[PDB]
């Protein structure tokens, strides 16, 4: 029912950062999330997704920098963002989807979202 | 010169669906070479200790457990049987229902010898099944439409739309109840299980989307050949809509 | 209503009975794969420090990904995206409207899954009216030539049936364990799933993407299964 992200701060620019979601009131592991951004005056963007094991999927800006992953055991999920440009300056929503097959990329398929996290580069 | 018509027809429907086919799976295609080829380079970034050769030996015999019908996907010993009772019930129901996923297919010799066997006498079988129950559900209907005709603008009209209802009714019962289930079992999105429903009860089976083990997860005995059943009754039932109408 | 019944029953039984025979096939093969697999990534981890146990699932899963969408994730290709071209795409189209469907090469958009049901709904219908009026002006042939011998009836009938094996199952079956490298076994093994719409996809016609194939080839393995289906639907019926 309830998404909780914790990690906004502000950075300098080539710099690493790492971000936390955090499930509660559902089952954790049945549940494929994701992470989503929005800069200001720009529309809601793809950013990272993962299923129900381990499983990545990236938007084709963030590959190679940005790393998803999920601890099970302690029903989070983490954004690990390296070397952070300033593009990437935006409101991070972590989003979940209760179809866990494969990690999916259209927010349509998302069903619980979060309140956002501001990453400022 | 009628059925060279219809050669000709289908013959355009093929370079016409080709076409299109081709417009919606080339960019597609085009941008997972593109990720893939910058995975594999990123991987011996991040991984110094491993060779470029090593990722192809391992990427290959991943491959090759994958193509046997072995997941390399997670613990396989953890991992169910795919040859068990009940597993091997859901292959042999989808070899004489011509289904044909091919995801856990024969490897051995002798299993090859048994399946073209099991086919040629096991298709025929199935299909004596299927228009046996087919025939005597077109009766019941059959009895039912002359019932609503008794009562009864046009004497074919008040059949058409009967034809309508008995798909409509098929279509909640076999299509969108089913298709509700898998996309909370299996984990697909709607349009993958409506995809699945349609691809499976239409025996065109492609493997892409299989009803059980389509996860590394423990999936229970009792849902596959549960499954095979929904198969039965679901090409059942619209095998005796086209026998009443013929 | 106890006849169609007592037909259900001879079916679940084969099933279990045809469960049996391939679980005792097949278990050893499958056991011996699933710790051949499971030794490979151990190892893999094992000589590989730097590599975590996640990120090798990881690592797996999208070769696969890319594999399943057509993509081999061994080496690297090219602008060739010879799987969903004007050539590979109409063998595609044919895959759906016979009901073989190999899905070797299947669509993985959204767009290709919603015009792949529209397709299959309004193609095998019109495969099927193709398939059925092959079949009834060839099975006035067939009339005409049992009648013949008539002049001069269940041998007549076998004899058809054999006719048709060898010039729609054994001869072809002959040419593709030559073309494709197959064993004998498995020429015949492809002709039957082809041939009975069951398509596998472990076997696939032209589908060897290391051989040089000649542009006649193709084409004419697509007008044997339609040749193929019309007589094989004659003897699938006369069973
Ligand atoms: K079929
Ligand atoms: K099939
Ligand atoms: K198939
Ligand atoms: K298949």
């Amino acid at each position: 029912v309830q998404l909780v992200e914790s990690g906004g701060g502000l950075v300098q620019a080539g710099d690493s950062l790492r971000v936390s979601c955090a499930g509660s009131g559902f089952t954790f592991t049945s549940y494929g999330m994701g992470w989503f951004r929005q800069a200001p005056g720009k529309e809601r963007e793809f950013v990272a997704s993962i299923n129900w094991n381990s499983n990545t999927a990236y938007a084709d800006s963030v590959r190679g920098r940005f790393t998803i992953s999920r601890d099970n055991a302690e029903s989070m999920m983490y954004l690990q963002m390296n070397s952070l440009k300033p593009e990437d300056t935006a409101v991070y929503y972590c989003a979940a989807t209760r179809a866990y097959s494969k990690p999916r990329v259209d927010s349509r398929h998302y069903d619980y979202w979060g309140q956002g996290t501001q990453v400022t580069v | 010169k009628t059925v060279v018509a219809i050669f000709v027809v289908v013959v355009v429907y093929l370079v016409t669906g080709g076409l299109v086919f081709r417009a919606l799976e080339q960019p597609f295609e085009s941008s997972q070479k593109n990720t893939i080829a910058l995975e594999k380079a990123e991987f011996l970034r991040d991984h110094v200790c491993v060779s470029p050769q090593e990722l192809e030996t391992l990427i290959q015999h991943a491959l090759d457990a994958d193509n046997a019908g072995v997941s390399p996907i997670g613990q396989s010993s953890q991992q169910s049987s795919h040859w068990d009772l009940g597993s091997a019930f859901f292959f042999a129901g989808t070899v004489i229902t011509t289904i044909g996923y091919g995801n856990i297919a024969p490897s051995t010799e002798g299993g090859k010898i048994f399946c073209i066997l099991y086919a040629i006498f096991g298709i025929p079988l199935f299909g004596f099944l299927l228009a046996g129950i087919g025939d005597q559900l077109g009766t019941i209907f059959g009895k039912s439409i002359a019932r609503v005709e008794k009562v009864f603008v046009s004497q074919t009209k008040i059949r058409v739309i009967s034809t309508i209802l008995f798909i409509l009714a098929g279509c909640i019962v076999f299509v969108t109840i089913p298709a509700v289930i898998f996309k909370y079992i299996e984990g697909w999105t709607a349009l993958e299980s409506i995809y699945f429903v349609v691809v499976t009860l239409t025996t065109v089976g492609f493997g892409d989307f299989v009803a059980g083990g389509n996860a590394g997860i423990n999936y229970r005995e009792w849902y596959k050949p549960l499954v095979w059943f929904w198969i039965l009754v679901g090409l059942a039932y619209f095998a005796a809509v086209l026998s009443m109408i013929g």
